[PDB]
């Protein structure tokens, strides 16, 4: 069933396809181009009750695709540019216009609704960025000294030797290159340069003026919401009085008032035209605030994303700092691991030898006992239980003393210790 | 034939821009920041580049070598078009060819000097180089293009509001060149996505 | 659109060396010979 | 005819002829067994009871249906059935007269041969039982040795397990300290590699129970019984 | 008319035969050719039995108690025969019952032997008698009967079947008594086997 | 017949005692009482 809707910019009337009526409101977005209108790229719509037309949301979930509680449409493209039967027929037009006034009220209400969400959404991010930037403002000094420490560490790493035996993991060289080796398009210098580039791009000299501009825009949006919505403050009561008078006159009609009612019907259109005047007056305040807000909106989010990312890489920037002392300690750790592997191998060998000796001797004793009496006397049944083999100790060998550890040399450790920079204490 | 001439000229412009990228790789410039830059950052980046020049020079050599391969292909195609399709021996074509030849000689000289400089470097760092997976030149070109686009967008926002059209056109040309030299559909999808994005953003003008 | 493009461009749709180092002298000499030949071709002007 | 079938027991008769002295030897073996049964009566049986009876007493009672006297009388009856004085001479006379429809003589000879073979097997059992006092003194020695070995093995294995536990704990502590220090710094899993391997600790554990099914004959009680039975106390 | 007494009388005849079996358990005997070469082997068996006479006498006294069970069953309120009319005009049957009562008194004497044996058992083989799980007297009686049958077969082979027929008859009566005492299912199966054996013996008659 | 008997001899059929052993004096007293009762009873013949 094809949809029946409203369009305030088009006299509160609209039509759409059946998919627009039942399926996701993206079908309604497509059908906006239909029914002699521009597409949703040049339109904006909301369901009765102010429900914003979410394209993904099913029109069935919207429940406004028919003339009953029909959705209203705001056209952005519009912003981009004998004879007694009349007693009811004239009144017939008025009531629809009267309902249109109510329909008109909903659109402003829906417009206000979006502003409320817009105001909330904008304000929420505002403080979020405000805190973040202030956090960043405080963090500005913190990041700086960190970068200098990173540079000093890079120099030390240059002074620091290369991997020595670890190269064979698969000559004169430094861990700095080894550090620089990984992620060839993303070297350390690239990281530092990107960080400082964001920092400069995060200039408070611009951020603060941008923040002030955003605050002024938000205040202007609030004022427009106060002003444009108030633009039709006096309409409701006057329209109600006119509609009541029209109803009473039509009822009395059952031709002195006939022209009077006809003129009153004509007089209504001027109010309707006057109503249109308030609309575009209000509508201009809407989109202009809306568009500008959207332009500022994502920017802060993008700024936040930029703010977040700068925070993000800052940690990674911080991460590389410990690498020199970390590797210096790691060398000694691997050396201790090798020594422990040696000692453990010796202990395991001694234990295995003793266990093999004892197991062999006990097996010999058991063999002698069996030779004496294995099935050699009925006394075995009565004396059952002694035929057990002796204890099964651990005469076997260990599995592996962490073989996957890479190769290293203690003399290589001494050579590195002699050759290394002041990080020798971290490896002392 | 002038269409083939235009294709050659596009190759030429892509080569020139790639050479500019190579030069920037040789030495980085923070003037693109705009308003200002912390002095320490300049000092820190200076120390870092001084410490890591050798590998940076190596990346420069790889890039220049890719440029040279492009130039050699262009020269072979130039001999071909000379054999047929000279298009009245266009003086414009002659000047384009001469500029290409000068660039090629520059590329050869640069490659020779870089190889001579890296001799000891390539010698000492042989083991890691064997361990290291090579840094694809096309990857470097794409990275320069992407960083340029990002900086241009940041300037578009945050009220720099200048030079955006020039940097945008330049990066569009660079992306088109990379796509022409892409020859790998997997990342060619991403390349086409970026090119379409650049074209769409070009509607701002 | 362009303002919206930043989100898309914000993400990187990203794409043994000693072997290359070996071929360096060969490619260099090949380039030198090609340079001589290309200069000769240039002389045709 | 039936003599061909009876030839099986006829061949057995030569073995019986061989056994004739062997049974007489077994008779001597039987006398030694009786003396050993008396010595087993002097010997006790209380160790590993499962009280105060003798070794011969327990052995005879070890089977309620039959005992040493039962098998001894059975052996005497078998000797009578194969009597060298008459029956064995009678058996030989029948074997000779076989050459003088032969189902009866053949069946009798085969049954007698089966009985004699059973008698020889029982004699072997008797001989094993006559060894059984020696085998009991030996089994007591083996049980005491097993107790000593179990004690020594328990001590050694426990010391080994304790030392291995101490070593494994110390290594685990050092490894935990090293791992905690820069647990995820400088791409430790990537820059270095394999440091995360916890040192092996299989040797730390202790063995399970072994030889638990021992009849729990006390070694001191074994020595007491050995001293109380000097007669053939050597085994 | 006389069952209440005649059944107990047959049971008491079986008890008397069991007493004879116990007497045989008291001392060994020789037959089927008499003593053999080196009959000291039989004397050796006698020496061993003397060394082990305690267990044999204990088995005999256990059988005596098992029979004394039914003996006391008859003795306690013994007017069942009169109530059945067995004793009606049968004072001689009552005198036979009194003879059976004197037999029960002999069983009491054997039970005194049993008390001495049990005292000696608590003295030596106390825990053994505790874990004895020994065969009931019925199994021992059946084993003695089977040994008698085997001796009868050996004698019949030895052409001395003159008295072996009486031995077969006595063993058949013992089998009948055991069947009267055949409480267990395995006892019933063994009684069937004994019936087949009695049929074979009657065939051998 | 004889062969069957020999086979039966060759393979005769087949079929904690402190539980019965301990009750020996009690059963002895019970039997003594029953014997005395029957001794009195036998005079009724």
């Amino acid at each position: 069933m094809k949809l029946y809707v409203f369009l305030v910019n088009t006299g509160t009337t609209l039509t759409f396809d059946t998919e627009l009526t039942v399926q996701t409101v993206a079908d309604l977005k497509h059908a906006i181009q239909s029914k002699y209108k521009i597409a949703i790229q040049h339109q904006v719509l909301v369901v009765n009750g102010g429900e914003c037309m979410a394209a993904d949301r099913r029109v069935c979930t919207y429940s406004a695709g028919t003339d009953t509680n029909p959705i209203f449409l705001f056209n952005k493209e519009m912003i981009l540019c004998e004879m007694y039967e009349v007693a009811k027929k004239l009144c017939s037009f008025c009531e629809g216009l009267v309902h249109d006034e109510h329909l008109q009220h909903q659109g402003w209400a829906a417009i206000m609704a979006n502003l409320e969400d817009c105001s909330n959404s904008y304000q929420k991010l505002l403080f979020k960025f405000e805190s973040i930037y202030s956090n960043y403002l405080q963090s500005i000094e913190d990041i700086k000294l960190k970068l200098t420490h990173l540079g000093t560490a890079v120099s030390v790493m240059a002074k620091i030797p290369l991997l020595e035996c670890l190269t064979r993991h698969s000559f004169n060289v430094s861990l700095l290159d080894w550090i620089n080796v990984q992620d060839r398009p993303n070297d350390v210098e690239s990281l530092v340069r990107k960080c400082f580039d964001s920092m400069s791009r995060l200039d408070p000299r611009i951020i603060r003026p941008f923040i002030a501009e955003c605050r002024q825009t938000i205040a202007k949006l609030d004022n427009q919401n106060m002003k444009a919505i108030k633009g039709l403050e006096d309409r409701l009561y006057a329209l109600d009085q006119m509609i009541a008078s029209c109803g009473r006159l039509v009822n009395e009609q059952k031709l002195q008032n006939h022209r009077k009612l006809l003129d009153i019907k004509q007089k209504c259109t001027t109010a309707k035209q006057e109503l249109a005047n308030n609309l575009h007056v209000r509508l201009k305040w809407c989109c202009f605030v809306m568009l500008h807000a959207d332009q500022d909106g994502e920017k802060l989010q993008a700024l936040l994303r930029l703010v977040i990312e700068l925070l993000e890489r800052v940690k990674i920037v911080e991460a590389l700092s410990t690498v020199p002392q970390m590797y210096c300690l790691a060398v000694v750790e691997v050396v201790r691991r090798k020594m422990f592997i040696k000692h453990y191998r010796e202990w395991a060998g001694a234990l295995v030898k003793d266990g093999k000796r004892l197991y062999e001797a006990e097996k010999s004793k058991r063999e002698s006992f069996g030779k004496l009496f294995r099935k050699s006397f009925l006394r075995n049944r009565l004396f059952r239980g002694l035929d057990s083999w002796p204890p099964s100790f651990c005469t076997q060998k260990p599995r592996k003393f962490d073989c996957e550890l890479p190769d290293i040399s203690l003399k290589d450790l001494q050579f590195l210790q002699s050759f290394c920079p002041s990080e020798v204490q971290p490896f002392l | 034939h002038t269409e083939i001439l235009r294709g050659l000229r596009f190759t030429l412009l892509f080569v020139q821009h790639v050479l500019e990228i190579a030069a920037l790789k040789g030495s980085a410039s923070e003037a693109a920041g705009g308003p200002e830059y912390q002095l320490q950052e300049s000092v820190v980046a200076d120390q870092i580049s001084l410490l890591s020049r050798e590998w940076g020079f190596a990346e420069q050599l790889v890039l220049y070598l890719k440029v040279a391969e492009l130039l050699s292909s262009g020269l072979q195609s130039a001999i071909d078009q000379i054999r047929a399709g000279k298009l009245c021996l266009s003086s414009t074509v002659k000047q384009v060819v001469r500029r290409l030849n000068e660039l090629y000689k520059a590329s050869v000289v640069s490659c020779q000097g870089l190889s001579l400089r890296l001799q000891r470097f390539f010698l000492d760092k042989q083991r890691l180089l064997d361990r290291i997976h090579s840094i694809t030149a096309e990857r470097l070109i794409f990275s320069h293009a992407v960083q340029m686009v990002q900086s241009a967008a940041l300037d578009e926002m945050f009220q720099h509001r200048e030079g955006c059209v020039p940097r945008y056109h330049k990066a569009l040309l660079l992306l088109e060149g990379l796509q022409h030299m892409l020859s790998d559909q997997a990342d060619i999808e991403n390349v086409t996505k970026c090119k379409l994005c650049i074209e769409r953003r070009l509607s701002a003008l | 659109d362009l303002g919206t493009f930043y989100r898309e461009f914000q993400n990187p749709p990203q794409l043994s060396m000693a072997e290359d180092l070996d071929s360096l002298p060969e490619k260099l000499a090949v380039h030198e010979k090609n340079v001589r030949e290309f200069d000769a071709f240039v002389e045709t002007l």
